[PDB]
């Protein structure tokens, strides 16, 4: 219990009644009371009172915080510096300090901008230290780096409950939820105590987000200190971007400590296990030569039909089968053939040459440019095959070597990109200088110097990039210019972190939507994605512009902003009626593992009219899973039975049977309705191993 | 304040649940729309 | 708290589903179209761009179809649209989803997956290769040109996770899912049961590959009622018809029959012969180790101290099951909440344990023959 | 079908069978030999309370009607 | 909590400007000539 | 208002049953007795207030609707009034409190 003995102890403002009733009421504190505070109403006018008022401090915040306050809650914790593994710590420190120290942490980190919330918050660290929980008092903890001394403060023997735990939860509502500038401290302090710890790709994982090239020295001494040794090569190579293997082969040309990270680090290596191994625990059968290759010929799905054979890699039995399948082929087809022999055999140095050579030089400026095209499809660590075009290339308008250009300029860009890497690109400055009526000459000048121009330092508005700019508004001719130029003039704007360039390009360039399309352009491919959902809702307005192709790729860049929450990428744009949007959402289902709901929209996806968006469909359709399979292929068969639905049929065939290297091409593909030779461009799009 | 219900033996009960068609389980219906249900039931 | 997160997504969700001329030949159809639509049935399609429909009492017309909907959605049985002037065949009409959908066609993938078993991974492989197999990846078949096997029978002791496991086959699902009671097979008329069966797989071929599950089949076997009229040889007669569907002609398709019983013995070897079901699935009492994984499943999200070993829930009882783990939990969680706790101590696991395990761990009324 | 009818008329029977007045004296007599084919839902309180069989006579009794009727 | 709950507040904020953003002949005189037909019962 | 009494001189109209509503404005009744009807609508009802199993007003020339129709079924209160249960409360059953 009755409240008849200790209810008025509050009446009395004598001291010693306070000074023994609160450690009373302190003994009583391990329930908090015997019901919820109905002292609280006749206690606050104990407000004004002030020898043991510390202790009044305690009775206060307790009651008060007992409650409800979000800012007078705290304030005696602070005014009283907290003073005298329990149920009681459970109380005034697992959840009465951990809200009051929440919305402490909260109302003064958007309040103010003291050290007693520091001291308050290195307090709580080390009392959930104490109390030995994760993952609530830590996600607590981040929004008062203020974490990395958290981080080196409690990482000392729980290795995985902050490495497993944290960093995939912090690390995925980093990207998913948390905005850019606390997750270079996630990665700078996750070097820290992942440079402290063992299983080293995790800080690889660090270097696919922070892109550091200390950290690979650090992790080669250190995975050379750890000797599998070509495995960590393979997956180096594969997480890796275009920049730190020129970087890493430089420091390590330099040191290189073994010379066989040399070896691994650059090429051969990532290649050198899989393509035997690719013979060896593989058998694919001649009967998708004889059934996809007996799939019809007129010209055209006997082109297709040789390309999708060309991706049947049990040898290089495509390279050898005779003759007069080329010709019967026409001019970018014969770059599909001419380069075909090169996509089989993406492997085989010493083979390429000798096998490429009969096509080399010959009769036929297709079959030597397609033939080149193959010499920089077939490897990235030769730079002999630099030499027998590079020496070619001069034309000035329209000849042989403009193709060669093509083939073997693309096909540098292919082979080789640098931190910056300037002779082919001196060599290019006649190039756009050039400016040849084919459209792919300054198509693969922008997207060769921009394969070379991902990754770079947050980009640049260098003289390149800005001379075709210039040399871009130079003319406005045959629109897929102003549409493939930004491809690359964005190509380098990739890279970024905090680019300006949209606002710098967006104070040069725009105009009429070819440029107003080179800023939505630069609008899709400065902003890869975060928690940024002002763009988002921007994008839901610009989404209803009139001009249905900045409505094209401005849509188009959602697969690559929200491919990690994707639960939300389907979206209605189905429900949409700007068919190109039906198109958008086609591109954004993508290549993954394809769920029902992503086969569940190829349902109706897959049956449309138009040869265009029909055409869309098995792209991502067949690409989304590289019966089952055969089933919407038989269905595609139920569609049609033009020439273009036999070429998507045939295109379904091929794709049957965030590294940038696989999220250039198909962004390079998207302007398909268009010429065979576009179509020769076509035969470019490598992003499988 | 749960919806009293008592489902005994009858063809009346059979037809205001559904129409004494094939089951009881409209019942589900008529509970999940009633979600606050208590029934009861005899020997 | 989330619970503005929660019923914001939750109100930002119910009016987003809430947010559900210059086509003149298209208002030229609607022309055609009367204003009352009326609705009839077909009996029979003649080729003359006209057939015999039929009315609600049972006026019958030769009338024609507005021929830009196609003529081959219509079929004998099927509803349609007609006119009142010349009663012409309208269009085709989105045809009755009846009871027998609306309760037995489970839209939901209903709970946990391959994460809520215990002394699994053999069976699961069973019912991958035997289900999954033929449904997810079905190239294998093209490898060599091999028939799946047909049937699955679940038997064991009850609460063994017969209904965990046809839930988690019903979450990891892309055909349509058909959930039947074995004792909904006999009624107070005559001729119920064959024409439940008849239009049971009728429904379960019509619509897509389909993966029906069956429960407790045997309780049409044995079990008797007054509430039936005839009897057994009426439901032999049933068991006929499912004879007959089950092992039946004409290309059965891609329809996995999957069914459970508790015992074996009392069955028809006639239904246990391979070509009906060609995987009789063994389903034991596991180990005593994977308790301890329905532990930890069972206890996975619930505020819970140390305070306990598993192997004092191990050493106790010879027979395993979640129900039995499961009635350990949940009466565990009603002797702390009784005793107005969290993280549950080792007396309400006592009490619980001694509790459940006498709730039915018992026999017959003591002495026997101990 | 014509069970339905039947079904309905019980419905309106025991519709209008609870609820008449609680005053108006409406004396229902009911009568059967019958008390097998019957709902439970009849015999119900507010419904019917006294159930009343007419029995066999006896030795006295069936002197009594013997001294009536003859 | 905080990352299921935050990315569906954030699906449900696309979702709320987005529906805020929202806002033959084959046989047809045939018919019409089969509008003095019959109705042959 | 006396030379206004041919407004009730004017032909009646229908009592409908709505399942639910289809789209392109209009809904599906049966009637008193008949068949299945989609029907159209009129400018001043609400296609928001389509309720299942909902009796509307319908008009009987031209099958238009008139009005929403109230007091529609009540079939948990017809089958309670079948049962008849005894209304009980807290304080008729005392002797016995353990089970309460």
């Amino acid at each position: 219990r009755d409240k008849a003995p200790v209810q008025p102890q509050q009446s009395p403002a004598a001291a010693p009644g306070g000074t023994d009733e609160k450690p009373s009421g302190k003994e009583r504190r391990d329930a908090g009371d015997k019901d919820k505070e109905q002292e609280l109403s006749e206690e606050d006018k104990q407000l004004q009172d002030e020898l043991y008022r510390p202790a009044l401090e305690e009775l206060r915040r307790q009651i008060r915080s007992s409650t409800t306050s979000m800012t007078s809650v705290p304030k005696p914790l602070k005014f009283l510096r907290p003073h005298y593994n329990k149920r009681f710590a459970a109380d005034i420190i697992s959840v009465l300090a951990m809200t009051m120290s929440g919305e402490r942490e909260c109302l003064k980190y958007r309040l103010v901008g003291a050290g007693e919330v520091a001291k308050e918050w290195q307090e709580l660290d080390d009392a959930e230290k104490v109390q030995r929980e994760p993952l609530l008092t830590l996600v607590k903890e981040i929004v008062p780096l203020l974490m990395e001394i958290e981080q080196v403060d409690m990482l000392e023997k729980d290795i995985d409950e902050n490495a497993y735990a944290k960093v995939c939860l912090y690390l995925t509502s980093c990207v998913n939820y948390v905005p850019e500038p606390e997750n270079s401290a996630l990665l700078r302090c996750a070097l820290g105590v992942f440079r402290k710890f063992s299983r080293f790709p995790e800080a690889l994982r660090l270097a696919l987000m922070l892109n550091d090239m200390e950290l690979v020295e650090d992790i080669f001494t250190s995975c050379k200190d750890v000797v599998m040794l070509g495995r960590h090569g393979v997956f180096l190579e594969l997480s890796e971007d275009v920049e730190e293997y020129e970087d890493l082969t430089e420091i390590m040309s330099n040191v290189q400590l073994n010379s066989n990270f040399l070896a691994l680090a650059r090429e051969l290596d990532i290649m050198e296990p899989k393509v035997p191994d690719d013979i060896y625990k593989t058998h694919l059968e001649n009967n998708r030569f004889g059934g996809s290759g007996s799939q019809v010929d007129s010209a055209r799905m006997n082109l297709a039909s040789s390309f999708v054979n060309g991706f049947v890699n049990q040898d290089k039995l495509l390279t050898d089968d005779g003759n007069k399948w080329l010709y019967k082929n026409k001019d970018h087809g014969m770059l599909s053939a001419a380069a075909s022999l090169g996509m089989i055999l993406l492997w085989d140095v010493d083979g390429g040459l000798t096998q490429i050579d009969k096509y080399l030089y010959s009769s036929e400026d297709y079959i030597k440019s397609g033939a080149l095209l193959a010499c920089g499809i077939v490897n990235s660590g030769v730079r002999n095959e630099c030499d027998p075009a590079l020496a070619l290339l001069s034309d000035y308008v329209l000849h042989n070597s403009n193709t060669m250009r093509l083939g073997s300029i693309f096909g540098l860009g292919l082979a080789y990109a640098g931190s910056n890497r300037e002779d082919v690109l001196t060599l290019l400055l006649p190039v756009m200088g050039d400016s040849k009526s084919s459209m792919e000459v300054a198509g693969v000048t922008a997207l060769a110097c921009g394969m070379i121009a991902v990754g770079s330092c947050n980009g640049d508005v260098t003289s390149t990039i800005l001379q075709t700019i210039m040399e871009k508004s130079e003319t406005e001719l045959k629109d897929t210019y102003a549409r493939w130029l930004p491809l690359g003039l964005g190509l380098n704007h990739l890279g970024k972190g905090e680019a300006i360039e949209a606002i710098l390009a967006a104070l040069e360039v725009v105009s009429e939507p070819f440029r107003s399309f080179a800023n939505t352009l630069v609008d899709v491919c400065a902003y890869a994605g975060s928690g940024n959902v002002l763009k988002v809702q921007q994008l839901l307005h610009i989404c209803s512009e009139h001009f249905d192709s900045k409505e094209k790729e401005e849509d188009k860049d959602k697969k690559e902003k929200k491919d990690k929450d994707k639960k939300e990428a389907p979206a209605d744009m189905g429900a949409h009626q700007g068919v190109a949007v039906l198109g958008i959402a086609l591109i954004a289902m993508g290549e993954e593992i394809g769920a029902e709901m992503a086969l569940r929209t190829f349902g109706h996806l897959l049956r449309y009219g138009e040869p265009t968006l029909r055409r869309a469909v098995p792209l991502a359709l067949a690409l989304i899973s590289v019966s089952h399979d055969a089933d919407p292929e038989v269905s595609y068969n139920s569609i049609f039975a033009a020439r273009l639905a036999a070429m998507l049929r045939q295109l379904a065939q091929y794709h049957a049977k965030k590294g940038t290297l696989t999220l250039c091409p198909y962004h390079s593909d998207r302007q398909l309705m268009s010429q065979v030779a576009v179509a020769g461009l076509l035969t470019v799009l490598v992003s499988f191993l | 304040d749960c919806t009293f219900i008592r489902v005994s033996g009858s063809e009346l009960v059979q037809k205001f649940i559904g129409e004494g068609a094939r089951m009881v389980r409209e019942l589900f219906v008529m509970a999940r729309e009633h979600a606050p249900s208590i029934i009861f039931m005899d020997e | 708290l989330e619970r503005i997160k929660d019923y914001l997504l939750m109100e930002e969700e119910f009016i987003r589903n809430q947010e559900q001329k210059q086509e003149e030949e298209r208002s030229k159809v609607d022309d055609l179209r009367g204003t009352p639509m009326s609705v009839g049935t077909l009996e029979e399609i003649i080729d003359d761009n006209h057939a015999i429909v039929s009315t609600s009492v049972g006026s019958e017309h030769y009338v024609s179809i507005l021929s830009f909907v196609d003529k081959d959605l219509l079929e004998p049985g099927c509803s349609v649209l007609l006119n009142h002037k010349v009663h012409a065949v309208i269009g085709v009409l989105m045809d009755d989803t009846d009871p027998l959908v609306t309760v037995m066609k489970v839209e939901k993938a209903p709970q946990e997956t391959y994460a809520d078993i215990g002394g699994l991974d053999n069976q699961i492989q069973e019912i991958k290769e035997s289900v999954e197999l033929p449904l997810t990846h079905p190239e294998y078949y093209e490898e060599m040109g091999i028939k799946p096997p047909k049937g699955v029978i679940l038997y064991g002791p009850p609460g063994t996770g017969k209904t965990l496991l046809a839930k988690a086959v019903a979450n990891q699902t892309s055909a349509t899912f058909l959930r039947v009671v074995g004792s909904e097979l006999i009624q107070k008329y005559l001729g119920d049961g064959p024409k439940l069966v008849r239009e049971l797989f009728r429904v379960a071929e019509e619509h897509a590959p389909s993966i029906v599950f069956i429960d407790e089949i045997d309780a049409i076997g044995t079990k008797r009622y007054d509430s039936n009229s005839g009897g057994e040889r009426e439901i032999q007669r049933t068991m006929l018809e499912l004879l007959n569907q089950l092992d039946g002609f004409d290309s059965r398709g891609d329809v996995k029959v999957i069914m459970a019983t508790n015992r074996i013995e009392t069955l028809d070897p006639a239904l246990i012969r391979p070509g009906r079901i060609d995987r009789k699935i063994e389903f034991p009492l596991p180990d005593e180790k994977t308790k301890k994984r329905i532990f930890q499943i069972h206890t996975s999200r619930m505020t819970l101290a140390d305070d306990v070993t598993l192997d004092d829930l191990i050493m106790a009882k010879d027979d395993l099951s979640g129900a039995d783990i499961k009635a350990i939990c949940t009466e565990a969680g009603l002797m702390a909440l009784r005793e107005r706790r969290m993280k549950v101590t080792n007396e309400d696991f006592k009490k619980s344990k001694e509790n459940v395990l006498y709730k039915k761990q018992e026999g017959t009324p003591e002495g026997l023959y101990l | 079908g014509a069970d339905r009818e039947v079904q309905r008329i019980l419905l309106e029977l025991l519709n209008q069978m609870d609820g008449f007045d609680q005053n108006v004296n409406v004396k229902v007599i009911m009568a059967t030999n019958r008390a097998d084919t019957l709902d439970p839902a009849l015999l119900r309180p507010g419904r019917l309370d006294r159930k009343i069989e007419f029995p066999l006579p006896d030795r006295r009794q069936k002197r009594l009607i013997f001294s009536t009727i003859t | 909590d905080d990352i299921q709950q935050l990315l569906k507040k954030i699906n449900e904020l696309t979702g709320i400007k987005e529906s805020d953003t929202g806002l033959l002949a084959a046989d047809k005189q045939t018919l019409q000539s089969e509008q003095p037909l019959q109705v042959a019962r | 208002l006396r030379e206004e009494l041919q407004l009730l001189q004017e032909q009646g109209s229908y009592v409908g049953e709505v399942v639910r509503a289809m789209d392109k404005k209009k809904v599906l009744v049966k009637v008193h007795p008949e068949g299945k009807f989609v029907v159209d609508v009129d400018k001043n009802i609400d296609i928001n207030d389509v309720t299942p199993n909902c009796r509307v007003a319908l008009r009987n020339d031209s099958y238009t609707l008139h009005k929403i129709l109230p007091n529609k079924v009540d079939p948990l209160v017809s089958l309670m009034m079948v049962e008849k249960v005894p209304d009980s409360t807290y304080e008729m059953i005392g002797g016995l409190d353990k089970q309460i």
